[PDB]
RNA sequence: GAACCGGGACGUGGCGGUUGACGGCAACGUUAGGAAGUCCGGAGACGUCGGCGGGGGCCUCGGGAAGAGUUAUCUUUUCUGUUUAACAGCCUGCCCACCCUGGAAACGACUCAGUCGGAGGUAGGGUCCAGCGGCUGGAAGAGCACCGCACGUCGCGUGGUGUCCGGUGCGCCCCCGGCGGCCCUUGAAAAUCCGGAGGACCGAGUGCCGUCCACGCCCGGUCGUACUCAUAACCGCAUCAGGUCUCCAAGGUGAACAGCCUCUGGUCGAUGGAACAAUGUAGGCAAGGGAAGUCGGCAAAAUGGAUCCGUAACUUCGGGAAAAGGAUUGGCUCUGAGGGCUGGGAACA
RNA sequence: GGUAGUAGCAAAUAUUCAAAUGAGAACUUUGAAGGCCGAAGAGGGGAAAGGUUCCAUGUGAACGGCACUUGCACAUGGGUU
């Protein structure tokens, strides 16, 4: 049965801290506790160990990532910029 | 299972009636939860100084001791006599003074 | 135990396992009754289908024989 | 009486020389089975909460035997105890982890919860890891219980019987295993010990060189150790109702280390006697009314556990909520449902 | 000195009977009975702190807010491997 209409994971906070703050922290609560795809072994077994640290239960690889997500948005942009600069230098 | 109650000492002391104890055991021994139903399964036989109880089925020496203690209390000789297991035979009781 | 004794196969075992985890069956008796009912229904359906196919094949063979007889009559 | 640790020195036996063992496909096994500067890894070594599982102790039920309690009546019944240390060998092998064969969708396996599998599941067969597991030695000769003989002033005397067989569990204390939740919190170091990479260097032919193997031999310093640990052994000027860290923890009722009663253990230590005036302190009740008392419902009373029905405004949708409001609860005699082991439609016995 | 033999001795449920000793017993010891602590104790040990308070024998005076034949007091001895 549908236990909560909209609270979801933030239902643990009860009626404290205000609706806006609960909604704001819902994103982090969901993301940091979720499983992420492992590029090295092709499994959804990457879990957060501590803030910024993401280890794979299957292949044992540990990655440094975002505080609450495996990959921050700026990480992809940084990788693309570095790849472009490296290609320009090599050419 | 065969058990023997030795009352030679009190009999020689003229304080015990072997027939009375045999009658008490026959009337009080329980077979299948009913008292006095000795029949073929349980047989009580007396002698000049010894009473022998035999049962085809398993029997407990403690029950015989308890019946003998009840008889002693009824006859008002418990304060003088006690039922003690013999040192050698594991299937016999003895009536002895304690002082 | 039923899977080991081959009363049920691995597929039916898996289905019953998932249903048990789903709180479908209250106790041993209802689970056993459901298994027996499913097996009986499957057997009845299988035997009915086999009988229907056998009678259809027999009717087709008889019709073919009658057609051959009529063709022989026509050839004369 | 029986063990262990550290250190020292040798002797005997054993082991290797294909100079530095053997076996297994493997995980790995076997009491031994090279080695110096140099280098590397591990253990020590780690938070908190929740479920589950294993072990030891306790609690608990039944039978056998021993003693005791009750016996106007009933009671094969009530009570007590029915034990096995360190250490050595063998066996076993939890939950995991690991290895071999093989290659999986009609996907399967699987936990209370999860989770796992072509990065090789299910299946079959194995290796290893824990143990506060089992058997034996220790060790029945000991301890305990019971029944006897003897000195009877001083034999710490002398002898016999038993110490047996099962069940049960969301039970309690401790230890362990394996999962899961939490962190913008990730929850010591060192001494010490073990293992490994490398191979400079090293020996002989009836003796030499090594040897973490077995047995044998010798030694192990200094200081603390009584007692209380508290309603009189500490502090509070005291033998002060205060204060002062922690370990163990039985039965009944009951959700419960709640309250109440009980067993082991402890204790009746609070200067005693007579009476039952007023006023007090602490604890109750009170006809009719029901806050009129009082600054003020202060104090007291009322409500209260569990089961079933039912529950408004408002709301940050999470709550409010045990809202509010109703019904039931004893004893006795029954009925039905909810399980485990063994045995080849076994849906049975 | 008066106060004055006055204020007070009242929390932690509770004592009773017989005997022994003693000059002296409600208060010491033995036995019996009736109660309490009720295992997060009034039970059994430690840490700190104290320092002989531990154990035996004996006891004039003082002390143990009544009393004591008694004792965590006093006196003599012993005890921590
Ligand atoms: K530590
Ligand atoms: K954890
Ligand atoms: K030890
Ligand atoms: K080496
Ligand atoms: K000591
Ligand atoms: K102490
Ligand atoms: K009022
Ligand atoms: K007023
Ligand atoms: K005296
Ligand atoms: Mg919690
Ligand atoms: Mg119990
Ligand atoms: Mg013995
Ligand atoms: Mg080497
Ligand atoms: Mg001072
Ligand atoms: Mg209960
Ligand atoms: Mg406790
Ligand atoms: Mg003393
Ligand atoms: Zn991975």
């Amino acid at each position: 049965t549908k236990r909560t209409k909209k609270a979801g994971i933030v239902g643990k906070y009860g009626t404290r801290y205000g609706a806006s703050l609960r909604k704001q922290i819902k994103k982090m609560e969901v993301s940091q506790h979720s499983k992420y795809f492992c590029e090295f072994c092709g499994k959804y077994a990457v879990k957060r160990k501590a803030v910024g640290i993401w280890g794979c239960k299957d292949c044992g690889k540990v990655k440094a990532g975002g505080a609450y997500t495996l990959n921050t948005a700026s990480a992809v942009t940084v990788r693309s910029t570095i790849r472009r600069l490296r290609e320009q230098t090599e050419s | 299972a065969t058990f023997v109650i030795d009352c030679s000492k009190p009999v020689e002391d003229k304080i015990m009636e072997i027939a009375s104890l045999e009658k008490f055991l026959q009337e009080r021994i329980k077979v299948g939860g009913k008292a006095g139903a000795l029949g073929d399964s349980v047989t009580v036989t007396r002698d000049k100084t010894k009473i022998t109880v035999t049962s085809d089925t398993t029997f407990s020496k403690r029950y015989l001791k308890y019946l003998t203690k009840k008889y002693l209390k009824k006859n008002n000789v418990r304060d003088w006599l006690r039922v003690i297991s013999s040192n050698k035979d594991r299937n016999v009781y003895e009536l002895r003074y304690f002082n | 135990k039923y899977r080991e004794s081959k009363k049920i196969d691995r597929h039916m075992y898996h289905d019953m396992y998932m249903k048990v985890k789903g709180n479908v069956f209250k106790n041993k008796r209802v689970l056993m009754e459901n298994i027996h009912k499913t097996k009986a229904e499957k057997a009845r359906e299988k035997t009915l289908s086999d009988q229907f196919e056998a009678r259809r094949a027999k009717n087709k063979a008889s019709r073919e024989r009658k057609f051959a007889r009529r063709e022989e009559r026509l050839a004369q």
